């Protein structure tokens, strides 16, 4: 039963926030030769906790991707503890992707290809994609985008993590992920509360 | 009311210059203009007034940039999403725009002095007609100068450059010019309303968010990302050096992993077309090897007229976007 | 009557010796000992010491070769097809060779002391059993020695020995050692009779004949081949100078054409494993490439499930061909 | 009608001979940058005049496999000159053979490949595959071995030329194909007709 507390607690701790995001990012700028997969399945763990729907790890090396069942594995793991596998399962699968670089514009390069073969067949015209049908087209399809991403690690980059798609996306940047405190990805989160978005206002 | 100021370094800031200079310096440098109204608040002057001195740090800091050796600039000057703002803000920024523009028609062949290319770059039909007069004028008249060049993001969001250049492929296979396999991520990139120049070094954005605001979303995948708290008005010589530093900090990770995306996607588009060679010799019986090197020759006749096939769309769209009279 | 002379060079053979020895060496020569009968004719005696003083010549231009550091000689001595010939020669061939070999166990612990490693390679139930036995014992006595190696082929031919290497990875896969698609180039080269060893890198042909006579046909196919008219019981010192000159003459073309081949074989084996990984991507609807590197570790997965079956068929084929109680 | 005279004499040229190879095989050690097929073509014409009845061309590299059909046009041009298309050009694809490496070891292997799958379909037995029936199994099939091979060049080897094949092939070697001459061509013809051959006996 204190498993059911400890769910209340965070539960609570994401309710306090003057907004949670739908979506996190989680872009790993240095993943270390043995990966540190037990920090990561921590953070996504946390943010299920807290209330965030959609989380997706990233790396521009494709480990993680390269990596998913031990991911997913410690993920399972850590959800069980201090927090019926098939569902446990399904609802990971449906709340976690794990992306690499070809995700962005790869996947953007991919919906034109499946746009423009529409027009080799008369069956839609070139003014018909735009910014609306061209975000329907991706391989996002219905997921909101992400509002908030955790960059970890020293580079000053995105490398590549979904460039359509944080076009509005609030990017907080930490040390490492490494050892990583839920107090610390908990004041990430107050920075994402406390920001303003005034969408061109 | 000019374009560029005419200052030189100081002492210390030339001192530091050289310094840098010495290592890797960026070519390319994109701008997020922020903070032009919380400025305005801050000095108790007009929100008209915060964004004219914008204009004024936009020439100063181009002026910083040419002697510091950086010689291409993009700014973010005017989204579409602004356009939501009220017809007070918006009519004082197309004032401002049109006022800058026309003086640097007057202020011209001293362009022609200094090699200034000047491009606009966005979904230009938005604008009021008189203003894309203007602009039209601006890239027809300092078209063909070398020197340096300032690419101004005016009606622009990158959703709607993607989707163009995406529109602009799909016309190509509409035209008979290209085969919808032909699309390519290094296709996309060259119809991109930014496809004369290299994708930016570095990306600052000022004012603290930490937010692209739908700017240079594509080009700026690997670029190192500055967001400095400084509101736009305010922007200094020392900013914008510590916005190097930072470049000069990445480079060589970011260099790697530029390289290292690149190696990536060379070698799986390698493998797709060595896999499509592979199919059509699958079919028609042939051997998926020999001596008589069928699946080389194959690969070889793929590309090049991919290649063809691509030139040729290429010159057609570019004729289309220099076929103007709107100047 | 034994199977090496203990004569050292002279002047001008040790001399030229060490001028050629500057350039590349063969590590291993095969010899087709042709010329017999001829000879023996031309010297009006009769065939049978025409063979013996063939053998008498194989003893001294081992000599001559082990002087010259070329540690590695294969010898045609007795092919299928010479069954063929009367009972009156073949019986006097196999009392030779009766009489040569039991010898070599009368001289033996005297090949312990030059570390003589003694092979013989062909279709040996065709000998008389006696023989057999005289011949088991000399590659079970020698084994494990090695400061040279010579390999007698008798009652062989290349045809029968290459069938015998096919039928050898038949019974690998009728064991479930071998799956068909393993069976390479590779493997076969060492299935043959002549595993042990390197490819001859000259292989030399007595009496003026232009032919191969179905001698190591596989083995020597990039090998520098030289024809000599002189018969093989005059053959000289310098007659296999004349040979070695050969082979470093050709030494720069042949060594390239050989590693070309390789280069091509390596490669076109790629080529067939990835068009077989991308047959197993076709299939199961993955696709042909993407960051998660499938296609590389199906490849890595591929070979060395391949390695792991070759190396598992090759040590139960040398247990079997170990398994003998012939000697 | 002077073309039913030249082949009256090439005709009388091979009947001379106390033997005519049926199969000859042509080597070449060195071909140049831009090969010469009408020396080729020539060797090739020649021997189909004189009776030969196959002729197979080789080089190590490859360069007339991937120039079939030039040396094949070559061929046809010099057939006609000094010497229904349809015909021709049938009858020299049936006499004339461009090889290259893989047509020996390779082709070796692929015969055991093809025996080795029926025995894994416990359609053949291991002891099934003797001398004899690997030769069958070879995509030589009924073609005759060759009997004579001119091989022009510095190279002292076959490089690979139908190993298998070759087990009592007479090896004649030539310094050049280039301007080769008919007299150089039938003085390579005197020697193959003059060779003993003992077949172990
Ligand atoms: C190209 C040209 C000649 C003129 C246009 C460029 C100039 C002078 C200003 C850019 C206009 C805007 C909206 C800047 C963003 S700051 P903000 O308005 O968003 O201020 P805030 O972030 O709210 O404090
Ligand atoms: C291995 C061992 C201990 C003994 C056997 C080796 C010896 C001494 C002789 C080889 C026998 C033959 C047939 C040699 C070929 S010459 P030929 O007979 O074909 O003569 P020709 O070509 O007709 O003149
Ligand atoms: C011309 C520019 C610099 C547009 C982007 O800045 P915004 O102020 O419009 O972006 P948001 O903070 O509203 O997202
Ligand atoms: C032991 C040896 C050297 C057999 C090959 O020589 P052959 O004399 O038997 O070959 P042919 O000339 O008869 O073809
Ligand atoms: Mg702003
Ligand atoms: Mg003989």
């Amino acid at each position: 039963l204190a498993a059911a507390h400890h769910r209340m607690r965070w539960r609570a701790d994401g309710r306090s926030l003057e907004k949670l995001p739908v979506h996190m990012g989680l872009v790993i700028t240095e993943v270390e030769q043995e990966p540190s997969f037990s920090d990561i399945a921590s953070l996504v763990v946390w943010c299920m906790a807290v209330g965030i729907s959609y989380i997706s790890v990233y790396d521009h090396q494709g480990i993680f991707k390269r990596n998913n069942s031990r991911l997913m594995d410690e993920i399972l793991k850590q959800q069980q503890e201090l927090l019926d596998k098939d569902d446990q399962v399904l609802n990971c699968h449906l709340a976690v992707k794990v992306l690499s670089p070809e995700d962005g514009k790869a996947d953007i390069v991919r919906a034109a290809q499946d746009f423009c073969q529409l027009v080799a067949q008369k069956q839609k015209r070139p003014t018909d994609l735009d910014v609306d049908t061209l975000a329907s087209l991706l391989s996002s399809n219905g997921c909101p985008d992400p509002d908030l991403v955790l960059k970890f690690g020293p580079v000053d980059s995105t490398l590549g993590f979904l460039p359509w798609h944080i076009r509005l996306t609030e990017i907080v940047s930490l040390p490492s992920h490494l050892n990583i405190s839920y107090e610390d990805f908990f004041s990430a989160l107050r920075q994402y509360a406390a920001c303003e978005q005034r969408l061109g206002k | 009311m000019s374009w560029i100021k005419e200052g030189e370094l100081s002492l210390w800031e030339r001192f530091c210059a050289n310094i840098i200079k010495a290592g890797p310096m960026p070519k390319h440098i994109a701008f997020i203009m922020d903070g032009n109204r919380r400025y305005a608040k801050k000095c108790q002057v007009e929100r008209q007034e915060g964004h004219s001195q914008g204009f004024n740090k936009l020439a100063e800091t181009l002026r910083w940039c040419l002697n510091l050796g950086i010689l291409e600039v993009t700014v973010y000057a005017f989204s579409i999403e602004n356009f939501k703002r009220s017809k007070s803000e918006v009519d004082g920024l197309m004032d401002l725009a049109r006022q800058k523009f026309s003086r640097l028609m007057e202020e011209k062949e001293k362009l022609q002095k200094h090699g200034v290319c000047i491009r606009v770059l966005g979904d230009l039909h938005l604008l009021p007609l008189d203003l894309q007069e203007l602009i039209a004028q601006a890239v027809q008249a300092t078209k063909n100068y070398n020197k340096c060049f300032l690419n101004v993001c005016f009606a622009y969001t990158s959703r709607h450059e993607i989707s163009n250049a995406v529109r602009e492929m799909a016309w190509g296979v509409e035209q008979g010019l290209l085969d919808p396999s032909d699309i390519s991520e290094s296709l996309l990139d060259k119809c991109l309303y930014t496809n004369r120049s290299p994708h930016p070094d570095i990306l600052i954005r000022t004012s603290g968010e930490v937010r692209l605001s739908d700017f240079l979303l594509w080009q700026t995948s690997h670029s190192c990302l500055v967001f400095q708290p400084v509101l736009w008005p305010e922007y200094t010589f020392w900013n914008l050096f510590e916005a190097i530093l930072q470049f000069q900090m990445n480079h060589s990770v970011l260099q790697k992993a530029r390289d290292m995306y690149a190696e990536e996607r060379k070698r799986q588009q390698l493998e797709r077309d060595q896999a499509t060679v592979t199919e059509q010799l699958l079919r028609e019986g042939l051997q998926a090897s020999g001596d008589a090197q069928l699946r080389r020759t194959r690969l070889h006749k793929l590309s090049a007229r991919r290649e063809e096939r691509v030139q040729g769309f290429l010159q057609a769209l570019e004729l289309k976007r220099a076929d103007w009279l709107a100047r």
